[PDB]
RNA sequence: AGGGGAUCGAAGAUGAUCAGAUACCGUCGUAGUCUUAACCAUAAACUAUGCCGACUAGGGAUCGGGUGGUGUUUUUCUUAUGACCCACUCGGCACCUUACGAGAAAUCAAAGUCUUUGGGUUCUGGGGGGAGUAUGGUCGCAAGGCUGAAACUUAAAGGAAUUG
């Protein structure tokens, strides 16, 4: 990937970990 | 700023002498870079320096030789014990035959072999060969 | 590896410039790295100035010249032979393409 | 091996009349030399030992042209050294050019004395450095007996050197041998090249050989 | 340089800058051996005498050869005011 | 496509350094000529050589030409070269007797101190457009 | 000109950053870590015994063809199971 | 030292100021030089004809040094001098090299062309400085005719005089070749002009040589 | 959050190409684009060159300032301006040639005065991934920012130029 898409999905990925983060707590 | 003004001569000096000028204008003058001279032009590898008068500050102009190959200042004037000597003019000086390390001892600012016989050491100034 | 020394862009001292707009495909490029052409030309072409000169009421009339500033995006004018690719030693050549009417 | 030896340039007829004497007056006046006869006459016991071959391989649009850079240092063990590198494609022809070119780039050194000066120079005069590519070395004086302190290269190169003994210091990639031995060459060259107090006193301009025996140049 | 009994052991004493005062290398091939012949009274050119200059390579290159050679011959006194000692 | 390639260009140009004062006009005298003077094998080859030494001989008749250096060109050089007017351009004869110059060069003259005819004069200062 | 600190009072930063510097060096930072302590399979050891738990033929890597034949075991000073290489031809039928 | 005879005459100097020497410089300078003696005012500076001169002299003692007159080689590419440059050689028992230099002629010792001489002057070095560049790669001193914005890379003696006019670099030429003569002891004693007049040497161009063929054929 | 609401326009709505096209092209089109307070603190925030000093090489120009010109026009009869021309100087964006030094070079008048290694100073990097990830802090309403590993795996990844 670029390394910019690379982030970008990392991010996303982030997020929903975040999300179930929230849910779980 | 301009923190040590003898950085500055002995740039000067060994930057005009890889020229090949003849003669340098050392701007900002003090007692300390007039004794390096003094040691230099008693050893030779300078020729007739003269000092000019300002009221703020003087300034030096050294007639070189092109004998000189290159000076240079140790800026840290680090303590060198009577036995560190030794190890300092192996680490800068070329060879063991020539090359002198001009430090100041409490007996004056002079060089690393008559300092060795007057047996006194103190803080490293520089190095000329 | 360092393409051209000026960058290519002509500015070298002030951070950032107002882009313009390409003419052809609308891209916004910076005004310095904007290869821009004068085109100064009729309203009429070569081929049809003794047309209008014998359907003029005017005996003397000179018609007027149409102005206008054209600024490309790079890739168009490359395209579009305007600007043209050089040898790496023929790059730093500043000078306009010396004029063939000499 | 018919040593005819038509002499070109001025230099090569004065040898060969015999009014030149040793390199001592070659390297006085930075006289240039252009035959290999030259230095081959006047110090002819000039050991060679290749020290590498390295195939190298261009590449056009069929095959891949495959030619070998010879690297190859002459002397004679006491105080002239030469490095020739040469290309070439077949080998013999490939060292052959390489120990002319290095007979060619002869060059004299300045053996000194580590201190306490008796009998005969060992060492440098003094510290040296040399830089080619990446890979500088630095020769630095070594005391009697010390041995050679070197890589295998620059260890045989100070052997057909003449010096007994010096420490050798090399920084970058002295991997590439060529670039080593070029770094080397440039240093030990060097040592003349810096001036000593016990060098100091001004000489009197000898008039050069090429002036003194212009006559005996331009045969006709 | 010089042996303990006494004898020039270095290989060849190689000649200096006439103009810096700095050494001329073996393979300084840019370095020039000027020679300026004698004149006599009447204005003649004594042949085989000659006084000499040795230029390095540096100062060649660098394009002041021209300069120092000049003040060189005015210190010698064969040319008359041509060049400054002030400029 | 007739273009007369490389060994036909340097024989004659060859014949005609060493040889100058014996080649003529006329095709065939100088066939005879390259035949005689030098070692031609083929037949064809040698009719080339006298027929671009023909065409050198017509072009050094028209006026000297590039790369060839006979002896005797060398005289028409000595000819032209040695020609001289009488009367000097510089020797203070034309503009009717004056040396016209500006002043800072009459000053230098001053300071040299010598005698020198001068007709001092000033330069506007202007500096036009160009 | 060479931006480090190079007074005479200056020795607490050149030490400070020394030190901060020196977790570059991967052996360093294992020593300091203790990660052939915590983590590796030896507890910074040269040699362990274990027990052979299955044997298995690791198939080689890209230009090599062939099988290597590793015996998996379950090492008896922690009880961490890693594969392991046996060398020779005819060795893993020697392997109880 | 040189005796009073060596001092500049009326003559020369009239001479020399004639040919409008002291007019080569142009608008821009170039701290190489402090042969200017003043700027004037239209913006032409003025060459100190009297350290020109002494050049001239200088370089006349330098060539009266060697003994092998083919050791000197005169070069030429700039068509203002290549006359000049044939004649003095052809004076002297220097060696001319007109135009076209055939580059490698001084190092590259196969080349028909091979030339080394122990000096070699030189026109212009703007103009001539493959020459200049040959001349330093195998140890060669240039007696280079210099202007005042000819850069003075490798040349030793520069001799300041205007090369931008033909009449100039002409003149400057026979005085080299007159001194060098002198010097050498063909010529009798330094009071008398020489027999050779110094026009015989500038430069003739196509147009000029045309008139004076019809004027010779003419009669 | 509040005021705007023209153009342009992520999302979307679509019309076509395409094997597929919720992509390139064409029409519309919310949020934003513009503002007022409050956040956010990231960009190839690039000259991919930290700052302050001294020295080392020539060339014109250009901008601002100051000097002189019996300078040129101007015109208010003329001074004085102003605008220009010439020379110099201080400071700035740069540019041109060159290396004598530098670099692995591409190139640099600083990336020079660095094995002949030291003017004063902050901040970073130590093979590539794993990864700017996990975890822990802290800031933030949120997006996210700052700080920041390791296990494991790999023999290269990469720079510059050369020939195809
Ligand atoms: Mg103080
Ligand atoms: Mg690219
Ligand atoms: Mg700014
Ligand atoms: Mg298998
Ligand atoms: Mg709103
Ligand atoms: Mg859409
Ligand atoms: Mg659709
Ligand atoms: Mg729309
Ligand atoms: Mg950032
Ligand atoms: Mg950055
Ligand atoms: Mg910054
Ligand atoms: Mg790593
Ligand atoms: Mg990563
Ligand atoms: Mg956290
Ligand atoms: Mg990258
Ligand atoms: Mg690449
Ligand atoms: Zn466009």
């Amino acid at each position: 990937m670029r390394a910019k898409w690379r982030k970008k999905r990392t991010r996303r990925l982030k997020r929903k970990r975040r999300k179930v983060r929230a849910r779980s707590k | 700023t301009r923190t040590s003004v003898l950085a500055d001569a002995l740039n000067a000096i060994n930057n005009a002498e890889k020229t090949g000028k003849r003669q340098v204008l050392i701007r900002p003058s003090s007692k300390v870079i007039i004794k390096f001279l003094q040691v230099m032009q008693k050893h030779g590898y300078i020729g007739e320096f003269e000092y000019i008068d300002d009221h703020r500050s003087g300034k030096i102009v050294v007639q070189l030789n092109g004998r000189l190959n290159k000076c240079g200042v140790i800026s840290p004037r680090f303590n060198v014990k009577i036995a560190d000597v030794e190890k300092w003019t192996a680490n800068l000086l070329p060879a063991r035959q020539f090359g002198y390390v001009i430090l100041t001892t409490s007996a004056g600012i002079m060089d690393h072999e008559e300092a060795h016989r007057k047996h006194v050491s103190g803080k490293i100034l520089g190095f000329v060969y | 590896p360092k393409k051209r020394a000026s960058n290519g862009r002509n500015k070298k001292g002030r951070g950032h410039v107002k882009p313009v707009r390409c003419v052809n495909c609308s891209r916004s490029v910076p005004k310095d790295k904007a290869i821009k052409r004068m085109a100064i030309r009729n309203i009429v072409e070569a081929a049809a100035i003794r047309d209008l000169s014998e359907a003029s009421v005017y005996a003397e009339y000179a018609l007027p010249k149409t102005y206008n500033k054209l600024h490309y995006c790079i890739s168009c004018a490359i395209h579009a032979r305007i600007v043209r690719v050089r040898s790496r030693t023929d790059r730093r050549i500043r000078a306009p393409p010396q004029r063939p009417r000499f | 091996e018919e040593k005819g030896w038509v002499p070109v340039t001025k230099l090569g007829r004065l040898v060969k009349a015999g009014k030149i004497s040793s390199i001592e007056e070659i390297f006085l006046h930075s006289l240039p030399v252009k035959e290999f006869q030259i230095i081959d006459q006047l110090l002819p016991n000039l050991k060679d030992e290749v020290m590498n071959i390295k195939p190298v391989q261009k590449q056009t649009r069929a095959g891949q042209r495959t030619r070998f850079k010879a690297v190859v240092v002459v002397g004679d063990s006491n105080g002239h050294v030469g490095l020739g590198i040469k290309t070439a494609k077949e080998v013999a022809g490939a060292i052959r050019a390489g120990i002319i070119i290095a007979k060619l780039s002869v060059i004299p050194i300045r053996r000194g004395y580590w201190g306490t000066n008796l009998g005969q120079p060992h060492s440098l005069a003094t510290k040296t450095s040399g830089k080619c590519g990446s890979v500088s070395v630095r020769l630095i004086p070594a005391p009697r007996g010390s041995g050679i302190v070197a890589s295998p290269a620059v260890k045989k190169l100070m052997q057909l050197a003449g010096v007994e003994d010096v420490y050798t210091s090399s920084t970058g990639s002295t991997r590439t041998l060529e670039n080593t031995l070029k770094a080397a060459f440039v240093a030990i060259g060097n040592t003349y090249g810096f001036l000593t107090p016990n060098l100091w006193e001004v000489q009197a301009l000898t008039p050069s050989p090429m002036d003194v025996y212009a006559d005996y140049a331009t045969a006709s | 340089m010089e042996n303990d009994k006494g004898q020039l052991v270095e290989l060849y004493v190689p000649r200096k800058c006439s103009a810096t005062n700095r050494i001329i290398k073996a393979k300084d091939h840019s370095s020039v051996q000027i020679n300026i012949a004698q004149v006599d009274e009447e204005g003649r050119a004594i042949p085989g005498e000659y006084v000499t200059y040795a230029l390095s390579g540096y100062i060649r290159a660098r394009g002041e050869a021209d300069d120092s050679l000049n003040r060189l011959a005015q210190q010698d006194g064969l040319l008359k005011n041509v060049w400054s000692y002030s400029r | 496509g007739r273009v007369r390639t490389k060994t036909v260009k340097r024989a004659s140009k060859a014949l005609i350094e060493k040889y100058y004062p014996k080649l003529t006009m006329d095709f065939q005298t100088n066939k005879r000529l390259c035949d005689e003077i030098a070692t031609i094998q083929s037949k064809r080859l040698r009719n080339k050589i006298a027929g671009y030494t023909t065409h050198l001989m017509k072009r050094i008749q028209k006026g000297p030409v590039r790369g060839i250096s006979f002896k005797l060109q060398e005289e028409e050089r000595e000819r032209k070269d040695q020609y001289v007017p009488d009367v000097s351009a510089l020797d203070l004869s034309h503009s009717n007797d004056v040396l016209n110059v500006d002043t800072q060069t009459a000053e230098l003259v001053n300071s040299l101190g010598l005698k020198l005819p001068l007709s001092v004069s000033s330069v506007s200062a202007v500096r036009d457009r160009r | 000109g060479k931006g480090k600190p190079r007074g005479l009072n200056s020795a607490r930063k050149l030490r400070v950053h020394r030190r901060n510097n020196r977790w570059a060096e991967t052996t360093y930072k294992k020593r300091l870590l203790g990660t052939a302590f915590k983590s590796s399979p030896f507890g910074g050891s040269s040699h362990a015994k274990g027990i052979v738990l299955e044997k298995i033929g690791i198939e080689s890597k890209q230009p090599n063809s062939a099988i290597r034949k590793c015996v998996r075991v379950q090492l008896i000073k922690n009880g961490k199971k890693v594969t392991a290489f046996v060398p020779n031809d005819g060795c893993l039928n020697f392997v109880d | 030292s040189l005796p009073s005879t060596f001092d500049l005459t009326s003559e020369d100097a009239q001479l020399l100021l004639a040919a409008r020497v002291h007019l080569g410089a142009k608008n821009v300078q170039v701290h190489q030089e402090p042969y200017v003696y003043k700027a004037r005012p239209d913006g032409v500076n003025v060459i100190n004809v009297g350290k020109t001169w002494e050049k001239i002299v200088l370089a006349a003692r330098i060539i009266a040094a060697i003994p092998n007159p083919e050791d000197v080689v005169a070069i030429s590419s700039r068509t203002y001098g290549q006359r000049a440059v044939l004649k003095y050689a052809a004076h002297t028992g220097a060696t001319p090299i007109a135009g076209r230099f055939t580059p490698g002629s001084f190092t590259n010792y196969i080349t028909r062309s091979f030339k080394e001489p122990r000096l070699v002057i030189v026109t212009d070095p703007r103009s001539d400085a493959q020459a200049i560049k040959e001349s330093s790669y195998v140890n060669i001193p240039v007696i280079a005719l210099t202007d005042l914005d000819s850069p003075s890379e490798y040349v030793d003696v520069a001799i300041p005089c205007n090369n931008r006019g033909k009449h100039s670099i002409g003149l400057i030429w026979y005085l080299l070749a007159r001194e060098v003569l002198r010097l050498r002891g063909a010529l009798p004693d330094r009071t008398q002009p020489w027999a050779i007049m110094p026009d015989l040497y500038f430069y003739r161009n196509p147009e000029e040589i045309e008139q004076q063929t019809a004027e010779e054929e003419a009669v």
